[PDB]
């Protein structure tokens, strides 16, 4: 149940420093005043985001740190898939005022693919056809989230936190909890946002960006809440960090690696031609036989 | 004859037999090509650690790359930096060279330490 | 060179010959009195 | 294959760890040296002994 | 392993093998340094003749 | 969690996700009961010589 | 399991041999350390040197 749309709502992606954000708690252990030295996916420090405002759709790739602005509960819904449609199995999301809402198979999206809200709301025209599927799983301000999906398990961090500032990023620090797990796994390549409402909404900032492995260096406290972090192939200052497994670093010289200039290209060789054999004589004979 | 590395001009001398030379423990130190019967030499390229050179994390937060026993021609995020310069010990770069005589506070090497006034 | 290097020395031979020579200067001129 | 390349690195690691601990053997019997060279220098040049 | 990727990840499941290896080199030529320092630098000015 | 030694009574606090702490080199120093939800120990019974 | 146990147990055999190895190059260097304080504390502390 939905048709096509008339204002292309089409604006170019504007860029902003990504600055230290998208750090997460890897693993369910506790720990007290240790720096425990990790290698995972994530985003790392200093990048720009691709910074969108009808709603394109983006590769999945590794990962994505979706993180978004709001006030009073904005955002509702995610669509993931690699087709998007009822040949294949897709993913349904929607968030509101209770935990999470997921419905995990095929669904037909059309060009316009919204909820809609109804003013006391009552509407879902999302999709138009629902075949077969099995699982489905029920349970001012900046809501950072994280989608990843790790041999079969798809895992959804998140956090919530109070803004000020009107335009750019936090200049502060704040690590992700585990917050839902999936043992389920498709070959997900891409995904869309859902809009809210004929739809009326352009101020709908949502920032993207992506994960890379790489290590990193977390520090927790005496209550096991991260809060530091320090990136390893940044700069040559915080590689002495990383390979001291300190934050503060003495006057001195302290080797970190090695380098090695590395091969351009082939030029392999062979003897000299010589001594042709004799079928000019075979091929351009006088008589065959 | 599989190997890598950089082939200059040679100057040495093959009598008329043989294929190629070699100098101790059965490494391969030139080669005569087979189609100009002329001598060419072989030398891996280089390689060396690196180190870091920082006046202290609590004072700043700036540092020197240094490149051990490295030519300054082929040094490549520090490709350019500050002025690179060249020393017996390596390519030292983020630092500037200064033609007056301190104490020493971090031993560089080959005679010659840096230290912070930037970084010198 | 297989992966092994070998580094120079912090000090040059000019710089130990230089120590050397204020010694022997020192010890000529001043006697044991300039190691108090 | 990875068993081949099991066995090289099992003989050239006991290599390396054979010449590492003939290097610190040899840096203690030099550095025994060396004290005893400086004693030399502070007693018999800076003074008579 | 001379430039080769397998023998790399076969020597990491071996442990931190050559961490205390450049350590012990690396005290092998501090341990130089100070030697050559303490025997020669005995004085603190430099005299001449 | 298979392990053998004494369980005590602690004061640790847990964030309500974790399951079981440590201190350092991968030892296992507290463990969450499933069932009470409550912050135990552990420390292996003692030996000696 | 019997060829898994030996590696484990050949591995395990090699670390401590070089941590035993290493203790007594350090003690031997310690009691040197010592020698020279027992020397200084009975030339210096029990008479003008
Ligand atoms: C229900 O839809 C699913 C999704 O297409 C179909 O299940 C697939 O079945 C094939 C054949 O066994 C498997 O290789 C796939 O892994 C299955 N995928 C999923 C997501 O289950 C199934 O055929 C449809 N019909 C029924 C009755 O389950
Ligand atoms: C770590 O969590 C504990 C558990 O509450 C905190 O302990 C008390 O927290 C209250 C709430 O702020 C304080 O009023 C008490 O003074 C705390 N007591 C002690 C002994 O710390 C503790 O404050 C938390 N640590 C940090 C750094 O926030
Ligand atoms: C391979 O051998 C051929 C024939 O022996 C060489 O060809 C001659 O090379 C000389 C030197 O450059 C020239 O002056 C002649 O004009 C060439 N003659 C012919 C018929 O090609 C050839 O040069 C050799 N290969 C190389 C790389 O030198
Ligand atoms: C670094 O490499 C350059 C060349 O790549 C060396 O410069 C050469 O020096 C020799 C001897 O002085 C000259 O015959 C060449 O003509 C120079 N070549 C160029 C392109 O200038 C330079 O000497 C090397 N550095 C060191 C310290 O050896
Ligand atoms: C775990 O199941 C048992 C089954 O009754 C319950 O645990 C305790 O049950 C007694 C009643 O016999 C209560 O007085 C306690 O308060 C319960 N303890 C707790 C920690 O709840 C209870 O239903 C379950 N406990 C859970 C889910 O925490
Ligand atoms: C990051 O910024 C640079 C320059 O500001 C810009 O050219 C680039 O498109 C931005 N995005 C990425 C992914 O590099
Ligand atoms: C939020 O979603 C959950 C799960 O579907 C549902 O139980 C709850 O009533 C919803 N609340 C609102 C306010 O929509
Ligand atoms: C993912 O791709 C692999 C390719 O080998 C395939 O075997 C698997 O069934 C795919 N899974 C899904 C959920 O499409
Ligand atoms: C045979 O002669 C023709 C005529 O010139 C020529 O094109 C061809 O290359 C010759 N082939 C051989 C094998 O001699
Ligand atoms: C570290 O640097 C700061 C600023 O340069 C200085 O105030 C402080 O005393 C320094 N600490 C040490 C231990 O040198
Ligand atoms: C090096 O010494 C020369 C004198 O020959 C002087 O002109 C130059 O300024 C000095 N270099 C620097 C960086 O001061």
């Amino acid at each position: 149940q939905c048709v096509n749309f008339t204002t292309r709502t089409q604006l170019p992606p504007a860029y902003t420093n990504s600055f230290t954000r998208g750090v997460y708690y890897p693993d369910k252990v506790f720990r007290s005043s240790v720096l425990h030295s990790t290698q995972d996916l994530f985003l790392p420090f200093f990048s720009n985001v691709t910074w969108f405002h009808a709603n394109p759709v983006l590769p999945f790739n590794d990962g994505v740190y979706f993180a978004s602005t709001e006030k009073s509960n904005i955002i509702r819904g995610w669509i993931f898939g690699t087709t998007l449609d009822s040949k294949t199995q897709s993913l349904l999301i929607v968030n509101n005022a209770t935990n999470v809402v997921i419905k995990v198979c095929e669904f037909q999206f059309c060009n316009d693919p919204f909820l809609g809200v109804y003013y006391m709301e009552s509407e879902f025209r999302v999709y138009s056809s629902a075949n077969n599927c099995t699982f489905e799983y029920v349970s001012k301000n900046l809501r950072e989230f994280v989608f990843k999906n790790i041999d079969g398990y798809f895992k959804i961090y998140s956090k919530h936190t109070p803004i000020n500032l009107v335009r750019g990023l936090p200049q502060g620090f704040s690590a992700l909890e585990p917050l839902v797990d999936l043992p389920i796994g498709i070959n997900i390549t891409r995904f869309q946002t859902l809009h809210i409402s004929g739809w009326t909404a352009g101020a709908a900032a949502y920032y993207v960006g992506y994960l890379q492995p790489r290590t990193f260096l977390l520090k927790y406290n005496e209550n096991g809440t991260i809060t530091d972090a320090v990136d390893c192939a940044l700069d040559p200052l915080s590689e002495t960090k990383c390979t001291l497994k300190s934050f503060t670093v003495e006057k001195g010289i302290y080797q970190t690696s090695n380098f090695r200039v590395q091969p351009t290209e082939s030029i392999v060789r062979f003897p000299n031609i010589t001594n042709l054999c004799p079928f000019g004589e075979v091929f351009n004979a006088t008589r065959f036989a | 004859l599989t190997g890598t590395g950089v082939l200059t001009e040679s100057n040495k001398k093959f009598l008329p037999f043989q294929q190629f030379g070699r100098d101790i423990a059965d490494t391969t130190d030139a080669v005569r090509d087979p189609q100009t019967l002329e001598i060419l030499d072989i030398t891996p390229c280089s390689f060396g650690g690196v180190s870091v050179i920082t006046p202290g994390t609590n004072t700043s937060n700036q540092v020197a790359v240094l490149y051990q026993g490295v030519n300054c021609t082929e040094v490549p995020v520090y490709s350019t930096g500050s002025n690179v310069f060249q020393t017996r010990a390596g390519c030292l770069i983020g630092a500037e060279h200064v033609n007056n005589s301190y104490e020493c506070d971090i031993p560089i090497g080959a005679g010659i330490c840096a230290s912070y006034q930037s970084i010198i | 060179f297989n992966g092994l290097t070998v580094l120079p020395p912090l000090l040059t031979d000019e710089m130990i010959a230089q120590y050397t020579s204020a010694l022997l200067a020192g010890t000529i001129t001043s006697g044991w009195t300039f190691g108090a | 294959a990875e068993v081949q390349i099991d066995r090289l690195i099992t003989g050239r690691l006991q290599s390396l760890q054979t010449y590492v601990t003939q290097q610190l053997i040899r840096a203690a019997e030099i550095r025994a040296s060396a004290n005893l060279a400086a004693t030399k220098m502070s007693e018999c040049v800076l003074g008579q002994s | 392993c001379g430039d080769s990727t397998e023998c790399s990840n076969l020597l990491l499941q071996y442990g931190s093998f050559c961490t205390q290896l450049n350590r012990a080199l690396t005290g092998i030529a501090v341990e130089q340094d100070k030697n050559t320092q303490e025997v020669f630098a005995q004085v603190k000015q430099i005299y001449k003749t």
